[PDB]
């Protein structure tokens, strides 16, 4: 049943947009991290409550 | 006293038999719907 | 507070607030909330007014001495514009005189007989719906054959708005009796009407018919639970629920489980699980053990069914 | 009567099969055809079968509403029954998804000014799969009922609220111009009994053993593959002694896991072999 | 003249349109229903893809009182060509239940509209059959089996129901309540074997019944049928001697292969058990040392 539920829910999760690979060039502060995302430029990203 | 215990054990057994037949039928239909969902996705 | 974050510009939320208010003052003979936020009641269109008048009827439950005059400026004859308020008035009047009702039965039978002749008039149909629902409620177990005939007359009008209520009132009027003629009539008529609502109404009426007759309702379970129309199996589930009601008989439980696992229409799965919850009402300790396996199925309809089964069992 | 949310469109097997056949035959042109059915009641819209309107040289626009073809087909379909109304129209949206466009809105307005309860069923043959044929009817919002904000939806039942509006459909605007409907394919015992025939083999094929040389070459090849896979299994077990779980969780992603291959080969060859034995014995006994 | 009658393929839409037609015109008993079988041809495998209704009429009387509209065929042809020019008339079908008298006669009416030999498709619309309810009957001219004038009569062809991508999707969706999608491979093959055996038994019983009829002279004597039956008997191999030894040696080899495969399966199960026991022990240790 767990397998079946996971397979049924997988269809929705695939349509959720993916995620870019980032590169932590420099740490800015306690909640902002400078990240250079390939291959265009860099950004000031927000860390989740886990990391 | 003892008769109540016998009847309670009989009721527990009968409910458990219901549970076993339920679980077997659900196993078969979970196989079916797993194949169907694998195909649908 | 509930009415605050629930816009009256929504039939769903308006019906929710009306039903909650009716349950808040159930039998208290006090419509203070309704008599305070009249503009809120103004935001009712079509079937929303029906629920408001029904809640007004709920509030005055048990006021047999003087309850008719409160519903008097909603009954037919008054200066009421929307037909949905007169139908709701008849429904609430049937609601108020629940059980101890004999003058209400005669009044609603007279209304049904007078207005059943018209066919197709969208104003007549809603009133017929309300009157039939009321009169079925005022004849629970009375086995009034005249009421049954008057309710069969309206149901044969083939109108989808009055058909469901007509079937439900017909089922309520002959409740428990298990008349061998109403059974055949309603079962035969269920397999002809194209309207979806009437089929389910007749199925539920058949379920109400076999209330109590455990062994006598062994038939109509082989028929309806093996029927083709997916709505009739929904009635077979409830017929099992009401035949072996509060008994815990194992034939019914085994068949209910088999239906709840092996069927295509999820509606019937939900009905079967609710029926399972209804059968074991005298063994409320056990139910959360059988349904524990039900409550983790992938299909959501089964989960709603087992929630309702718990609600019914350990009430 | 501000309609209701429990309205359901009943599509027969004939209608759905013709819909899919016509939709797949015109990719990517958005072909359109009428929809012969009947209005049972306020809550139910029965649909019997459909027929195709010609696709004029417009391309990917649903604008060919030729009246001569419609009138002729309606009039001389009556010669062999099918006395029904013009309940709706269907047009295929291959690839994008189920949603109405401005041209579709105008065409549905044209239909509504003739029947006022005309559905706008949208097939999608491209993204449909064997068990999840995507289908959903539409009907335009009224007009200025947005001043009342009561788009015609009286939730007198939960049967309409169960369906969830699509994400990209809302982008084109779902609850803004055309409230969605429900779709309920209704079958018949005769049709479902006998569509089973698509997977009924010819009677004279069960007892047919195939040539008895391939059934030995296949066995020999399977045995050699089994030997090689067993050797790979031995080296797998040898290598597994000194690997950490964070690698085994991703170790066999890119290389043949020499265990599922072994089990698959065993099961496949055993099934083929059992079938061969049973066929040989059955024919040797019964045929004689 | 094209010889294209080797194989016949029907999409389910033609057949379901036949059933819809029969249930629509309220045909009672003895009332046959007829339509056209639009498809593609000129290849060895004749393929039927789409159909439509026809205003066929006939009184249960003299077989020549049959009536059928001529303009309707061309009128449907024009509209269907407008919808799709790749579907051409390849004959006609009738709503069963079996071949009638006028089938040869009416087939000639469709000769001009069709390009190749018109195709007859019998449809067991009321479903008395057990196998496929469809069979083809191409009208061809061959010498009489009784040594008399050559007759232009029907010939049965092997008809297989097969769907394309467009119709397979709908068929799989519609019967997605009764088909056993789990099934299993070997089990489904064995079920097919048993069904084939039962079909063989049914055909044998039918042949026996027909011979019982012919010995009582309710039917005439056809020497072609008797010759085919005698050929069937001649082809019957005798097993219960060299063939017996060859079959025995092949069966022994094949069983040895089965033994090897079962051994492999058992060892795979052994590894699965070992790994599962290891993971269970690790889980027990995890819970024990994290609780404490
Ligand atoms: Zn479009």
């Amino acid at each position: 049943n767990d397998k079946v539920r996971f397979i049924k829910d997988e269809l929705r999760l695939l349509q959720e947009p993916g995620s870019y690979v980032g590169e932590v060039i420099k740490i800015v502060s306690d909640k902002k991290v400078l990240v250079k995302v390939q291959p265009e430029g860099k950004y000031i990203v927000d860390v989740a409550k886990d990391i | 006293d003892i008769y109540f215990k016998l009847k309670k054990l009989e009721k527990e057994y009968e409910l458990l038999t219901l549970q076993e037949d339920y679980i077997k039928d659900e196993q078969r239909h979970l196989k079916r719907e797993l194949k169907r969902a694998q195909e649908e996705v | 507070k509930s009415k605050s974050s629930l816009d009256g510009k929504f039939s769903l939320f308006h019906t929710a607030v009306s039903v909650a208010n009716g349950f808040m003052h159930a039998g208290t003979t006090d419509n203070s909330f309704i008599k305070a936020n009249l503009p809120w009641l103004g935001k009712a269109q079509n079937w929303a007014k029906f629920t408001a008048t029904a809640s007004l009827g709920v509030i005055h439950k048990g006021n047999l001495l003087e309850g008719k005059k409160v519903m008097a400026p909603y009954l037919p004859g008054s200066r009421a514009s929307s037909r949905f308020i007169k139908g709701g008035s008849l429904y609430g009047l049937g609601l108020i005189y629940a059980g101890f009702g004999r003058d209400t039965t005669d009044y609603l039978k007279n209304i049904i007989v007078e207005n059943s002749g018209t066919s197709g008039d969208e104003d007549v149909d809603v009133l017929l719906h309300g009157a039939s629902l009321g009169i079925g409620l005022a004849a629970m177990g009375s086995a009034n054959i005249e009421v049954y005939e008057a309710l069969k007359e309206v149901l044969y009008n083939d109108s989808a708005t009055s058909g469901e209520a007509a079937a439900l009132g017909m089922g309520l009027c002959m409740l428990g009796t298990g008349k061998p003629e109403a059974i055949h009539d309603m079962f035969t008529y269920s397999q002809e009407t194209q309207h979806g609502n009437i089929t389910r109404g007749l199925a539920v009426g058949l379920a109400l018919i076999n209330y109590g007759r455990q062994e006598l309702a062994d038939d109509l379970i082989t028929k309806m639970l093996a029927s083709d129309e997916s709505l009739l199996r929904y009635g077979g589930a409830f017929t099992i629920a009401l035949a072996y009601a509060g008994t815990g008989n194992n034939s019914a439980v085994k068949r209910l489980l088999h239906v709840a696992v092996s069927d295509s229409n999820d509606d019937v799965r939900r009905a079967a699980v609710i029926a399972l919850g209804f059968v074991l009402l005298r063994d409320y300790t056990t139910v959360p053990r059988i349904v524990q396996l039900l409550s983790k199925s992938h299909n959501a309809h089964v989960r709603c069914g087992t929630a309702f089964a718990l609600g019914i069992a350990c009430a | 009567g501000r309609d209701d949310t429990k309205e359901t469109v009943y599509i027969s097997s004939i209608a759905l099969l013709k819909m899919l056949k016509h939709g797949r035959a015109g990719v990517p042109m958005e072909v359109m055809g009428l929809m012969l059915g009947e209005f049972v009641d306020d809550y139910t819209v029965n649909v019997v079968d459909v027929f195709a309107m010609p696709q004029s040289g417009t391309g990917v626009s649903v604008e060919a509403v030729d009246d001569v073809f419609q009138a002729k087909m309606m009039d001389m379909l009556k010669q062999t029954g099918r006395d029904q109304m013009v309940v709706g129209w269907y047009h295929s949206h291959p690839g994008f998804g189920c949603w109405l466009s401005s041209v579709d809105v105008n065409t549905q307005k044209s239909f509504e000014q003739l029947n006022s309860r005309a559905v706008a069923v949208v097939v999608d043959p491209i993204q449909s799969v064997k068990g999840k044929v995507v289908i959903d009817a539409f009907r335009l919002i009224d007009t200025g009922a947005l001043i009342n904000n009561l788009e015609p939806r009286q939730t007198t039942s939960n049967t309409g609220l169960l369906n969830k509006a699509n994400i990209q459909a809302l982008i084109h605007g779902l609850n803004r111009h055309y409230y969605s409907l429900n779709i309920d394919y209704h079958k018949t015992a005769k049709e479902t009994k006998m569509l089973m025939n698509l997977h009924k083999e010819q009677w004279q094929s069960g007892l047919k053993m195939y040539d008895y040389e391939e059934k030995e070459e296949s066995n020999l090849a399977a045995t050699k593959s089994m030997v090689k896979i067993a050797e790979q299994y031995s080296k797998r077990i040898e290598e597994e002694k000194e690997l950490t779980e964070e690698e085994l969780k991703t170790r066999y992603v890119g290389r043949q896991d020499p265990k599922k291959h072994l089990s698959e080969t065993a099961d496949e060859t055993l099934e083929n072999n059992i079938v061969s034995v049973l066929t040989a014995g059955v024919n040797s006994v019964a045929i004689k | 003249m094209s010889l294209q009658h080797e194989k016949v393929t029907i999409a389910p839409l033609v057949l379901l349109s036949a059933l819809d037609h029969y249930e629509r015109t309220q045909t009672k008993e003895n009332k046959r229903c007829v339509g056209v079988i639009l498809g593609d041809a000129n290849s060895s495998t004749i393929r039927v893809t789409n159909s439509f209704a026809l205003p066929f009429e006939e009184d249960e009387k003299n077989s020549d009182v049959w009536f059928l509209d001529h303009n309707y065929i061309e009128n449907m042809n024009e509209m269907c060509k407008k919808i799709n020019a790749k579907e051409k008339l390849i004959g006609w079908y009738h709503s069963g239940p079996k071949l009638r008298a006028s089938d040869l006669k009416i087939n000639e009416l469709f000769k001009k509209y069709t390009q190749n030999n018109p195709l007859l498709l019998i449809v067991d619309v009321k479903q008395q059959g057990v196998g496929l309810p469809t069979d083809a009957y191409v009208a061809i001219e061959q010498v009489k089996d009784d040594g008399t004038s050559t007759e232009k009569t029907f010939l049965h062809l092997p008809c297989t129901i097969e769907a394309e991508e467009a119709e397979e999707i709908g068929v799989e969706h519609l019967l997605r309540d009764v088909r056993d999608q789990a099934a299993g491979g070997l089990s489904i093959r064995l079920t097919n074997q048993l069904k084939s055996l039962k079909g063989l038994q049914s055909k044998l019983k039918d042949v026996v019944e027909y011979l019982d009829k012919v010995i009582n002279k309710e039917l005439p004597i056809n020497h072609t049928i008797l010759g085919k039956l005698q050929d069937v008997f001649n082809l019957l191999p005798n097993l219960g001697n060299n063939l017996q030894k060859a079959l025995t040696v092949k069966t022994n080899d094949e069983l040895m292969v089965i033994y090897i495969s079962n051994l492999v399966r058992s060892i795979i199960a052994f590894d699965d058990l070992i790994e599962n026991k290891i993971q269970n022990k690790k889980i027990q240790e995890q819970r024990v040392k994290d609780k404490q």
